């Protein structure tokens, strides 16, 4: 039941810099006082960011294919951007996993689902209810479910600083999905600040389906509604990094190889 | 025992540990067909 | 997932929740988290 909104504007696909973001822990192991090399699909330094500035007129809910995972980031003030439609064909026939919440606990579910053209959370501004969480349409040839930590999680609309910064990495790997978490207090008007934040090896998943397409999920303030917020898209690249661990076991500096002759000389 | 099957028509190879239940009525350039159309079959194949 | 021969003492880490190993100079594990919540350096050079 493609309960699809119509005032979903096309932006000019606003472009930004991918300066120093996307660093995580490649191993599961302490080290100290090294320069560690590894070869992996990382977001390069300084590269493009296709940022999506959904505003009071412009709404940003496209469909995007997978394409070596994404560096993901979202500036939400009490959590609009829950949900990812990591699907195959975006119809009833789709090998789709959906990453959503029951506002307390994290509900992730893979099956051949009916993918509507825009299912929406009919979220109101002062309360924040998923009254129309109609996404669980069909169940035929079903695969998988998962329920994570129940933790502190809000819905409703705020403003101020970009209070919650979701720095995520979504990375397909040998069938699995590897999903990382960061957090940062940031305050920019609408855009990305300059800074790095080490992402944590949080969620590794046994899924194993051909994940082609994806959509993002926001909260349509019930007719939609958005706050002063933005969210970003970055693509990964099979490059080589030299990391600098400290004695605390905290990433303090990263250096790509395929970026600058000085950068590869640093990793040389 | 024709109850269980396999699939034998696809655009190419795969990455490890990856699965599609989707009965695609295959045609060699996309083209969602209804068999019995030309180059339009289904991949289902019994075990004998 | 480890074997070996060594001299045990407790750790001095900022050890992580997902974490077990230390590989200090390179790939030689040099600190382990016990499976029943202890933080123990593994100085394997017994004496030589």
């Amino acid at each position: 039941r493609c309960t699809t909104f119509d005032d979903v504007q096309a932006p000019n696909y606003t472009q930004h810099t991918s300066s120093m973001r996307g660093v995580y822990y490649p191993d599961e192991i302490f080290r100290s006082d090294t320069l560690y090399l590894t070869q992996d699909l990382f977001l390069p330094f300084y590269s493009n960011v296709t940022g999506f500035h959904t505003i009071n007129h412009t709404f940003g809910n496209p469909v995007i294919p997978f394409k070596d995972g994404i560096y993901f980031a979202a500036t939400e003030k009490s959590n609009v951007v829950r949900g990812w439609v990591f699907g195959s064909t975006m119809n009833n026939k789709s090998q789709s996993v959906i990453i959503i919440n029951n506002s307390t606990n994290v509900v992730i579910r893979a099956c051949n689902f009916e993918l509507c053209d825009n299912p929406f959370f009919a979220v109101s501004k002062p309360m924040g209810t998923q009254t129309h969480t109609m996404i669980f349409d069909n169940a035929f040839n079903c695969t998988f479910e998962y329920i994570s930590d129940a933790f502190s999680l809000d819905v409703s609309e705020k403003s101020g600083n970009f209070k919650h910064l979701r720095e995520f990495v979504f990375k397909n790997k040998d069938g699995f999905l590897y999903v990382y978490k960061g957090y940062q207090p940031i305050d920019v008007v609408r855009d990305l600040p300059s800074g790095f934040n080490t992402l944590k090896p949080i969620f590794k998943l046994p899924l194993g389906i051909n994940i082609t397409n994806f959509r993002a999920i926001l909260t349509a303030f019930s007719i939609w509604g958005t706050s002063a917020a933005a969210y970003f898209v970055g693509y990964l690249k099979p490059t080589t990094f030299m990391l600098k661990y400290d004695e605390n076991g905290t990433i303090t500096d990263a250096v790509d190889c395929s970026q600058n002759p000085l950068a590869e000389l640093k990793c040389s | 025992n024709y109850n269980y099957k396999y699939r034998y028509l696809r655009h190419g190879k795969l990455r490890p540990f990856e699965r599609d239940i989707s009965n695609v009525p295959f045609s060699p350039d996309g083209k969602p067909c209804t068999p019995p159309a030309l180059n339009c079959y289904w991949p289902l194949n019994d075990y004998g | 997932g480890l074997t070996g021969t060594g001299v045990l003492t407790p750790s001095s880490k900022r050890f992580q929740p997902f974490q077990q190993f230390g590989r200090d100079v390179s790939d030689f594990t040099d600190s382990v988290r016990d499976p029943k919540t202890s933080e123990i350096l593994d100085i394997s050079p017994c004496s030589f």
